[PDB]
């Protein structure tokens, strides 16, 4: 019911943490919406979708192939791995490796991908070269959610990782079906019902990433519209509450609500 | 039926079939083909991000293959978590299991993974467990975890995040 806004700083509120979003036309890049878009937030996972990007670029130049088999061994694997520890034994081709990093949160198949592409240095200088000049990456898996009050390691702006997204997914960036692959893995995101998804009308399109870190730390980078087409980027970080994770599932998914049910406007 | 649980991981043992596993795991919570082949994976609470889950691996893709591995993350505690630094730099490749729970406290470890690659011979198992600081498994400031790999009950290798 409330306007977005005002769902926002309600959220901030009850969570005693802080919001940082953005609202952005796909097409144009124009702001529609924004509360502390300019602020630092840990990216958590959502680092991923700028990372399988890089991976993309690198396929786009020849340096790479989806295809391309990489084997690994139990020294590789750090906490949380669904997908990684189950194919130990048999390796992951860097297009598995990219969905199980998207689409389950897998940290070790993200270790794998940040390795190839120059670790988290190699992936701050493609930012960079992108135009990205605010966001970066500074480690790996696990301790990149860290999420220590006021640390810019690991961090995005709303603003930044919007403007960035629109540039992977529509601009000269990537080729074409680099941009499709990458929404793609997005579209296909397994972990994210909790969030936006809770909340999408049907007959909605979605893409999205989501994270979850220390401190209270919480997120999803989307893409969405009605009539089955992707229309707006929403980016929504949460940072420094001491809320429970359903709560502050409960709360993204409000926000979600608010922008959708307020949509035109 | 529930969600699946360390209770149910515990239930489920090596040499059952599909469809004993689907049996106790609950249909509802388990997926197979996809990113997981012909192994059977069981969602615990969908939390989002990083959710609770155990994963089975089967013999082959027949119907009366038996379970030889066993994974989980975040559906078993630690029974009295204790993993210091200083004890796990005293554990050395090597080591049996139980120099290593000697080492790090026999309350310190839960069964990350642990696969027979000769099911129902014991010849060749490995067996990777995780270990943690008093906080490691939860909130709270000691979050020290370590991920510590054996073949045939011996320490091939170690490596930990976040100890003090």
């Amino acid at each position: 019911s409330p306007q977005p806004l005002e769902q926002i700083k309600l959220s901030e509120s009850q969570l005693s943490g802080r919001v940082g979003m953005i609202e952005m036309d796909l097409a144009s890049g124009r702001t529609l919406t924004a509360w502390r878009a300019d602020e630092r937030f840990p990216m958590m996972s959502t680092f991923k979708v700028v990372l399988c990007g890089a991976v993309l670029a690198r396929v786009d130049a020849g340096d790479e192939q989806l295809e391309r088999k990489i084997h690994y061994r139990q020294q590789d694997l750090v906490k949380y791995s669904p997908v990684s520890e189950k194919h130990l034994a048999d390796g992951m081709t860097v297009g598995e490796l990219c969905a199980a990093a998207i689409t389950m949160s897998d940290n070790s198949a993200a270790n794998l991908l940040l390795a190839t592409v120059g670790g988290p240095a190699g992936l701050t200088a493609f930012l960079r070269q992108i135009g990205d000049n605010v966001t970066r990456l500074d480690r790996w898996e696990t301790e990149l959610n860290e999420a220590l009050p006021g640390d810019a390691r690991d961090t995005t702006t709303p603003a930044s990782m919007a403007a960035t997204l629109r540039k992977l997914l529509t601009s000269q960036r990537l080729s074409a079906r680099s941009q499709r692959q990458l929404l793609q893995w997005m579209v296909d995101d397994r972990v994210a019902g909790p969030l936006i998804r809770s909340v999408l009308p049907a007959g909605w399109f979605i893409a999205d990433k989501t994270g979850a870190g220390e401190r209270g730390a919480r997120g999803i980078v989307a893409l969405l519209g009605p009539n089955n087409k992707a229309e707006r980027i929403v980016v929504i970080y949460l940072r420094d509450t001491p809320a429970s994770m359903a709560e502050r599932n409960q709360q993204i998914a409000g926000i979600g609500a608010a922008l959708i049910e307020h949509w035109q406007r | 039926a529930g969600v699946m649980t360390g209770a149910k991981f515990t239930q489920i043992q090596f040499g059952m079939t599909r469809q004993q596993v689907l049996d106790i795991a609950g249909a509802e919570n388990c997926e197979t083909g996809g990113s997981f082949g012909d192994s059977i994976h069981c969602r615990g609470h969908a939390a989002g991000d990083y959710y609770a889950y155990a994963t089975f691996g089967f013999t082959s893709a027949a119907a009366d293959a038996k379970v030889d591995s066993k994974s989980q993350e975040k559906l078993l505690a630690p029974s009295a978590p204790t993993l210091t630094l200083a004890k796990f730099n005293q554990v050395t490749v090597g080591m049996t299991r139980a120099q290593v729970l000697a080492t790090v406290g026999q309350g310190s470890c839960t069964t990350w993974s642990e696969y027979y690659p000769a099911y129902p011979s014991t010849a060749g198992v490995t067996l990777s467990l995780s270990c943690f600081d008093v906080d490691g498994y939860s909130t709270g400031f000691y979050r020290g975890s370590a991920h510590l790999w054996f073949t045939d009950g011996v320490l091939q290798g170690k490596r930990q995040w976040d100890l003090v």
